[PDB]
RNA sequence: CAGUAACGGCGAGUGAACAGGGAAGAGCCCAGCGCCGAAUCCCCGCCCCGCGGCGGGGCGCGGGAAAUGUGGCGUACGGAAG
RNA sequence: GGCGCGCCGGGCCCGGGUCUUCCCGGAGUCGGGUUGCUUGGGAAUGCAGCCCAAAGCGGGUGGUAAACUCCAUCUAAGGCU
C-alpha cells in the first residue's frame, strides 16, 4: 500500500529468515583467535618468513584491472627452469609453485626470473646438522644475524615509470586520434564482410574473364 | 531512543494515532507493492512511469569488467598531476610539455567538459572524445594512445 | 598388456561377441538371487581402474536393482496439494541406479566399505551392478599406507553420504560455470550461504 | 623352496646363467606376443 | 603516420613479445599412438561392427550419402560425429572394395 | 532479539575531534573544578611530572 | 561484485557468477603404457626384546593369497631406458 | 606430553644436466533425443528414468538454436589431503 512518492522496493524477507541469521558477535574473539594462532605458527617456524613462501609478479586478468600487478599463486615451471631452481626443491626451500600457470609473454617471465634470482641471492639457508655444513649452506656469520621478516616477503608494488617533459613533434600534433579510433572501430567491425565481397568480386571476375 | 519517540506521547489516546473510524488493520492494500495493474494503478503511473513491461535486448552474461571505461574531464585533467608540473611548464620557456598519463591515475577515457588553460600537454589515454581532442589541439599539444 | 585389449572389447558392445557375452551373463544373473557374493570380478580391468587390487580383503558383490523410474509412494491417486504436485506417474529419482545399488549393498554389509562400483549387464526390467567392498579391519588393508585411508572413521559408509563415483555424479558439483549452485561444500551449503543475513556488529 | 635353495647357494657362493622358463599370465603372454618374443602360446579353453 | 597501440580495432591490445614455448603435455591426449591403433583395429578385426554401422555401410554401398548421414546423426548425435563416422565407414568400405578387387 | 543493533560506529575525524576537545578542556582550570576534581592546591593545571 | 546480469500470469516476487581486496595456504596417488626370475601380502609354530595402541628381529622341505596381476619405478607439471 | 642430547638394532644404498630411442591413459561413459524435477540459467544450468549410444591432430567448455572455419582453454567418465 504505497504512499505518495518514494522508491518501490523488493525486500528479500519473504522466506523465514530468523532461524538463519549469522550474527557477528564473535568478531573480536575470532580475531584474537586468529592472531594467537598466527603468533604460534610464526614462532614455530622460527627463522622462516611468517608470510610463508614467495609469490610471483602477476598481472590481473581483465580489462578493468590489467594495469595493476598483484601477488600471484606460485612461480611457474618455465621461470623455474630458467632460474635453475628445481621443481621439487623450490617449495622445500620456500618458493611457491603452481604448474598450472602458462607464460604467454616474455618480459613477465624475465621479471619473475630476476625476482627468483634476487630471492636466491637474499636467502640465508641453514645447514641441516649444525655440526657439519655442506656446500650449499650460508656462512656462520650471517647465520647469526638471520631473523624473520614480517609481512609478505619482498613486497610487490606496481612502480610506475616517469617520462620527462617532452617537446612535441608536429607528427604528434597532426595525429588525429578520434578519427583514428572510429576508423579502427569501423575496420574491425567490417573486416569480414569486405573480405567476402572481395571473394564474390573475384568469382564474378573469373566468370567474366573465363 | 524510545524516550524521544512518538509512542511516549500517545499513551492515554485510545486509538494510538491510527484513527477510530478506520482502525489500524493488518494489511488493507495487499502485501508490499501488490496491485500494480489493478488498484494502485494511479500511484504507479503518477509516481513510477515506465514500471510495467519489457524494453531492450537481453544480455545473458554481463560483465562490468568488459564494460569498464570510466571517464575524466578536461577540467580535472590537470588535477591528476601535481602543481609543480603546472608551474614548471608555465615557467618553462623551452616549449617542453608535460605528459599527463591518465591511465595510471585510473581513468580510461578523456571527455572534454570545460576550459583547458593555454599550456601544452601530451595527454595519454585509452580513448578520446572529439571535443576533448579538439580542445587539446586548440591549446596546442598532442593526444597519444596507450592500450 | 591385455587390459587395453579387453577394455576396447568392452567398448565395442554392439559387436555380437560382446552381445552374446552380456546376454548370457544377464540371463545367469537374472536367475541368481538379488544380493550374492561374486567371487571375482566379471570385469577385471574396470575393477582395477576403480581400485580393486586383487588381494586379500577386497570382495565384490553383484546386485540387482529393479529398473525403472519412481512413482510417488502415495495412496491411490491423491497427493493432497496444489496442481503442480499432483502427478505421480512420470516422476524420476535423483540418484542413479548405480548409486542405489552400491547403497543397498553397503547397507547389507555394515562391516565393509564401498570403494566404487561398475556395470555388468541389463535387461528391460533389471540392471546389474558389481560393487567393490573393502574389509577395513583386515591387515593386508590396514598395513598398506596408500589404502589405509579407507580404515578411518570419517569414511564410514561412503555410499550413503554419497561420496563414491555414482553418488558423486548426482550431487551436481564440480568446477565450472555449470555448477554455480553448489559452490561451498554442496548444494545445501550453497543455499545456506546465500539465504542468510550477515548481520554485522557495526552494520 | 627351489628359489630359497638357489638364493642360499648364491649367498654362500658370494660369501665364499638363466635357464629358460615358461612365462605364464595373460599380460606377460600378450606383451610377448605383440613384441614377438614368443615361440608358441598355450591357451586354456575355459 | 603514427600507429599507437590502440585499445580497439582488429589489431588491438598492448603489444608484447610473445614467447614460443613447447605445448604442455596434457594437450596430446588422444593423439593416436600406433600401439593403440594396433590394439584397436585388432579388436575390430576380432569383433566386427555394430548393426547401425552395418546398415550405414550398406547405404554407403548403395551410395545414398545424404540419408546415410542423416541416419548416423540420428543414431549417434552431433553432426560433427556423424561426418567423422561417415568418412570412417567410407574408408572401411573402400578397403573392402580394394580387398575384393585383389 | 540478539540482533538488535547494539554497536554504533562514528567517524574517525570526529573521534579525533572529541579526543582533542577532551584534552583541551583538561587545561582550563574552571572546567576541571567544574567536573569536580579538587585541584585548589595543585601548583599548575596541565600537571606534568618527571619521566622518572 | 548486487539486490546487478537473469528468471517471473515479466505480476507479486525471485536472483547468482566472474574479476578485485582479504582469512588461510600443501600438495599428491593409482589403473593403463611398460621393465624387473611375484622382486609382494596374510596367517600359524619356536626363540630373543618390548609389551594398557600386540609390534621389531631370526628360524621354519609351515599353511595360504596372488599371473583372472601383488610390490618397486612411474601419472599429464610428462615419463622410462641407454 | 612435546621440543632437546646420546647409544643399540633395523630399513635405503638413492641424485642432477644434455643427447638418442621408446610410451602415454579411466565407456552403457561422453554426447544426442524425449520426459519429469530443479536452477537466475533464458531454443533446455544441474539431476535422473527410457531409447539411441561414440571418437582419438579426439572429447568437453567457449551463457541464442544450427552449418562452415580459424582460434582460446582444459583433459571427464578412478582416489587421498
Ligand atoms: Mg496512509
Ligand atoms: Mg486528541
Ligand atoms: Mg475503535
Ligand atoms: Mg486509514
Ligand atoms: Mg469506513
Ligand atoms: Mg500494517
Ligand atoms: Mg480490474
Ligand atoms: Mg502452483
Ligand atoms: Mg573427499
Ligand atoms: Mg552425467
Ligand atoms: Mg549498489
Ligand atoms: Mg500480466
Ligand atoms: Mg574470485
Ligand atoms: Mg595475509
Ligand atoms: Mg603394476
Ligand atoms: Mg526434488
Ligand atoms: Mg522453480
Ligand atoms: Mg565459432
Ligand atoms: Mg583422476
Ligand atoms: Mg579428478
Amino acid at each position: 500500500a504505497p504512499s505518495r512518492n518514494g522508491m518501490i522496493l523488493k525486500p528479500h524477507f519473504h522466506k523465514d529468515w530468523q532461524r538463519r541469521v549469522a550474527t557477528w558477535f564473535n568478531q573480536p574473539a575470532r580475531k584474537i583467535r586468529r592472531r594467537k594462532a598466527r603468533q604460534a605458527r610464526a614462532r614455530r617456524i622460527a627463522p622462516r618468513p611468517a608470510a610463508g613462501p614467495i609469490r610471483p609478479i602477476v598481472r590481473c586478468p581483465t580489462v578493468r584491472y590489467h594495469t595493476k600487478v598483484r601477488a600471484g599463486r606460485g612461480f611457474s615451471l618455465e621461470e623455474l627452469r630458467v632460474a635453475g631452481i628445481h621443481k621439487k626443491v623450490a617449495r622445500t626451500i620456500g618458493i611457491s609453485v603452481d604448474p598450472r600457470r602458462r607464460n604467454k609473454s616474455t618480459e613477465s617471465l624475465q621479471a619473475n626470473v630476476q625476482r627468483l634470482k634476487e630471492y636466491r641471492s637474499k636467502l640465508v639457508l641453514f645447514p641441516r646438522k649444525p655440526s657439519a655444513p655442506k656446500k650449499g649452506d650460508s656462512s656462520a656469520e650471517e647465520l647469526k644475524l638471520a631473523t624473520q621478516l614480517t609481512g609478505p616477503v619482498m613486497p610487490i608494488r606496481n612502480v610506475f615509470k616517469k617520462e620527462k617533459a617532452r617537446v612535441i613533434t608536429e607528427e604528434e600534433k597532426n595525429f588525429k586520434a578520434f578519427a583514428s579510433l572510429r576508423m579502427a572501430r569501423a575496420n574491425a567491425r567490417l573486416f569480414g564482410i569486405r573480405a567476402k565481397r572481395a571473394k564474390e568480386a573475384a568469382e564474378q571476375d573469373v566468370e567474366k574473364k573465363k | 531512543p524510545s524516550r524521544l519517540r512518538k509512542t511516549r506521547k500517545l499513551r492515554g489516546h485510545v486509538s494510538h494515532g491510527h484513527g477510530r473510524i478506520g482502525k489500524h488493520r493488518k494489511h488493507p492494500g495487499g502485501r508490499g507493492n501488490a496491485g500494480g495493474m489493478h488498484h494502485h494503478r494511479i500511484n504507479f503511473d503518477k509516481y513510477h512511469p515506465g514500471y510495467f513491461g519489457k524494453v531492450g535486448m537481453r544480455h545473458y552474461h554481463l560483465k562490468r569488467n568488459q564494460s569498464f571505461c570510466p571517464t575524466v574531464n578536461l577540467d580535472k585533467l590537470w588535477t591528476l598531476v601535481s602543481e609543480q608540473t603546472r608551474v614548471n611548464a608555465a615557467k618553462n620557456k623551452t616549449g617542453a610539455a608535460p605528459i599527463i598519463d591518465v591511465v595510471r591515475s585510473g581513468y580510461y577515457k578523456v571527455l572534454g567538459k570545460g576550459k583547458l588553460p593555454k599550456q601544452p600537454v601530451i595527454v595519454k589515454a585509452k580513448f578520446f572524445s572529439r571535443r576533448a581532442e579538439e580542445k587539446i589541439k586548440g591549446v596546442g599539444g598532442a593526444c597519444v594512445l596507450v592500450a | 598388456g591385455a587390459y587395453k585389449y579387453i577394455q576396447e572389447l568392452w567398448r565395442k558392445k554392439q559387436s555380437d561377441v560382446m552381445r552374446f557375452l552380456l546376454r548370457v551373463r544377464c540371463w545367469q544373473y537374472r536367475q541368481l538371487s538379488a544380493l550374492h557374493r561374486a567371487p571375482r570380478p566379471t570385469r577385471p580391468d574396470k575393477a582395477r581402474r576403480l581400485g580393486y587390487k586383487a588381494k586379500q580383503g577386497y570382495v565384490i558383490y553383484r546386485i540387482r536393482v529393479r529398473r525403472g523410474g519412481r512413482k510417488r509412494p502415495v495412496p491411490k491417486g491423491a497427493t493432497y496439494g496444489k496442481p503442480v504436485h499432483h502427478g505421480v506417474n512420470q516422476l524420476k529419482f535423483a540418484r542413479s541406479l548405480q548409486s542405489v545399488a552400491e547403497e543397498r549393498a553397503g547397507r547389507h554389509c555394515g562391516a565393509l566399505r564401498v570403494l566404487n562400483s561398475y556395470w555388468v549387464g541389463e535387461d528391460s526390467t533389471y540392471k546389474f551392478f558389481e560393487v567393490i567392498l573393502i574389509d577395513p579391519f583386515h591387515k593386508a588393508i590396514r598395513r598398506n599406507p596408500d589404502t589405509q585411508w579407507i580404515t578411518k572413521p570419517v569414511h564410514k559408509h561412503r555410499e550413503m553420504r554419497g561420496l563414491t563415483s555414482a553418488g558423486r555424479k548426482s550431487r551436481g558439483l564440480g568446477k565450472g560455470h555449470k555448477f554455480h549452485h553448489t559452490i561451498g561444500g554442496s548444494r545445501r551449503a550453497a543455499w545456506r550461504r546465500r539465504n542468510t543475513l550477515q548481520l554485522h556488529r557495526y552494520r | 623352496q627351489e628359489k630359497k635353495q638357489r638364493l642360499l647357494a648364491r649367498a654362500e657362493k658370494k660369501a665364499a646363467k638363466r635357464p629358460p622358463v615358461l612365462r605364464a599370465g595373460v599380460n606377460t603372454v600378450t606383451t610377448l606376443v605383440e613384441n614377438k618374443k614368443a615361440q608358441l602360446v598355450v591357451i586354456a579353453h575355459d | 603516420a603514427l600507429r599507437y597501440p590502440m585499445a580497439v580495432g582488429l589489431n588491438k591490445g598492448h603489444k608484447v613479445t610473445k614467447n614460443v614455448s613447447k605445448p604442455r603435455h596434457s594437450r596430446r591426449r588422444g593423439r593416436l599412438t600406433k600401439h593403440t591403433k594396433f590394439v584397436r583395429d585388432m579388436i575390430r578385426e576380432v569383433c566386427g561392427f555394430a548393426p547401425y554401422e552395418r546398415r550405414a555401410m550398406e547405404l554407403l554401398k548403395v551410395s545414398k550419402d545424404k540419408r546415410a548421414l542423416k541416419f548416423i546423426k540420428k543414431r549417434v548425435g552431433t553432426h560433427i560425429r556423424a561426418k567423422r563416422k561417415r568418412e570412417e565407414l567410407s574408408s572401411v568400405l573402400a578397403a573392402m572394395r580394394k580387398a575384393a578387387a585383389k | 532479539k540478539t540482533w538488535r543493533r547494539w554497536h554504533r560506529r562514528v567517524n574517525t575525524t570526529q573521534k579525533r575531534y572529541a579526543i582533542c576537545s577532551a584534552l583541551a578542556a583538561s587545561a582550563l582550570p574552571a572546567l576541571v573544578m567544574s567536573k569536580g576534581h579538587r585541584i585548589e592546591e595543585v601548583p599548575e593545571l596541565p600537571l606534568v611530572v618527571e619521566d622518572k
